[PDB]
């Protein structure tokens, strides 16, 4: 049995309802129990997946009235009457009719008010540098949307080998991302120069946030 | 209360084979069917198989891709789940959960899984098994943000505490990146001024493939 999901991913904005698709190559309808045999699971990031609705239509124990599953056959369908900061995760269908089969799942992503982030500069650690290395981050905080740029400038000259990005999944309470730019120089790199900047740049503004520090400090 | 907890994972050679088990406690293990679903990074779940209860006489059936790999078996005086991987490949690196399946011959039966484990990652790498280094991240108002910077772990995953898990508010810990062969992430908490350096403030990094945990106490520079 082959289960498709629908949409891959979607966002709406707290208060707002949703609806997620899935779909099976056969009919989960079990004629001897008279039951169809598909449930849905939440799963949050780093977290193990939580049953939420099985067969079909039946909510598990703990489930709020908010999500409702309809459906019958080889069509199904998740609702939620009103999404909140907690409905952040990606839903998985899975029949059991025949053995068992998950979909492909849809991520559930909050839409928000555009915040600015708190921009911080963080110099090499003296155990690091004693190591020999030389790692500066520049932490950017609780922002939105997303899509946020950081250019690096050491000495007024724009860096741009030896930079890794990562952000944080959109947070469980007020929805906003975090994200950090790491330039990693060996201690030798770090020495030969002094002023390490970062700029942000974000649709919260033109201006770029910028933070600095002086090696010799 | 119902426990399922994973064992075996780790970093895995290409070619070779692996066995997982997942210990239980709180319920009648043989009156459950129990099944095996695996996930690959940010990928989706994928049902491997299952063994079912006493009352079937604990027959196997697996999914089409893992057929002829993959074997499940049952200590039932021990009520410890087993997953055997044969001939694994890097396609196989994903975290692997047991799940509590249908028991439909006593007691209460519905069609799903109740409860999972907390899974375990496993990773098919040639590479080498070696432990993070953890950096402290300080400052060159009113509240202060510090950090954990961890570098070169591999294999994945690591996590990150504070204050051995007291300090829970405030804490981003962004997605790990993988560069030349290795692993970092760093992890950030933001406190009140007045909290740091007055009081302590430290993180817990832990490598599970390594069976390491490094503290790092943040000091003031
Ligand atoms: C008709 C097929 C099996 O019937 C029996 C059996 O012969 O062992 C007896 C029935 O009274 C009843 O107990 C069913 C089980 C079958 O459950 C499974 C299975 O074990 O293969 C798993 C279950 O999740 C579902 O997939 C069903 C399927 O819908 C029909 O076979 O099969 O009832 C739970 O077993
Ligand atoms: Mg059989």
């Amino acid at each position: 049995i082959v289960m498709t999901q629908s949409p891959s991913s979607l966002a709406v904005s707290a208060g707002e309802k949703v609806t997620m698709s899935c779909k099976s190559s056969q009919s989960l309808l079990n004629s001897r129990t008279r039951k169809n045999y598909l449930a849905w699971y939440q799963q949050k990031p780093g977290q193990s997946p939580k049953l939420l609705i099985y067969w079909a239509s039946t909510r598990e124990s703990g489930v709020p009235d908010r999500f409702t599953g309809s459906g019958s056959g080889t069509d199904f369908t998740l609702t939620i009457s009103s999404v909140q900061a907690e409905d952040l995760a990606v839903y998985y269908c899975k029949q059991s009719n025949n053995l068992r089969t998950f979909g492909g799942g849809t991520k559930l992503e909050i839409k928000r008010a555009d915040a600015a982030p708190t921009v911080s500069i963080f110099p090499p650690s003296s155990e690091q540098l004693t190591s020999g290395g030389a790692s500066v981050v520049c932490f950017l905080n609780n922002f939105y949307p997303k899509d946020i740029n950081v250019k690096w400038k050491i000495d007024g000259s724009e860096r741009q080998n030896g930079v890794l990005n990562s952000w944080t999944d959109q947070d469980s309470k007020d929805s906003t991302y975090s994200m950090s730019s790491t330039l990693t120089l060996t201690k030798d790199e770090y020495e030969r120069h002094n002023s390490y900047t970062c700029e942000a740049t974000h649709k919260t503004s033109t201006s770029p946030i910028v933070k600095s520090f002086n090696r010799n400090e | 209360e119902v426990m399922l907890v994973e064992s075996g994972g780790g970093l895995v050679q290409p070619g070779n084979s692996l066995r997982l088990s997942c210990a239980t406690s709180g319920f009648t293990f043989t009156d459950y069917y129990m099944s095996w679903v695996r996930q690959p990074p940010g990928k989706a779940l994928e049902w491997l198989g299952f063994i079912r209860n006493k009352a079937k006489g604990y027959t196997t059936e697996y999914s089409a891709s893992v057929k002829g790999r993959f074997t499940i078996s049952r200590d039932n005086s021990q009520s410890i789940l087993y997953l055997q991987m044969n001939t694994l490949r890097a396609e196989d690196s994903a975290t692997y959960y047991c799940a509590r399946d249908i028991s439909p011959s006593y007691g209460v039966y519905y069609e799903g899984f109740a409860y999972w484990g907390q899974g375990t990652l496993v990773t098919v790498s040639a590479a080498t098994t070696t432990a993070p280094s953890v950096y402290p991240l300080v400052p060159g108002g009113s509240s202060v943000t510090l950090g954990c910077l961890v570098k070169g772990y591999f294999p994945e995953p690591v996590t990150v505490k504070w204050n051995y898990g007291a300090l829970s508010s405030g804490v981003r810990t962004v997605s790990s990146v993988l560069q030349s062969g290795f692993y970092s992430l760093s992890s950030l908490v933001t406190v009140p001024s007045s909290t740091w350096p007055s009081q302590t403030v430290i993180c817990n990094v832990a490598h599970p493939a390594s069976k390491t945990e490094l503290i790092k106490r943040i000091e003031p520079r």
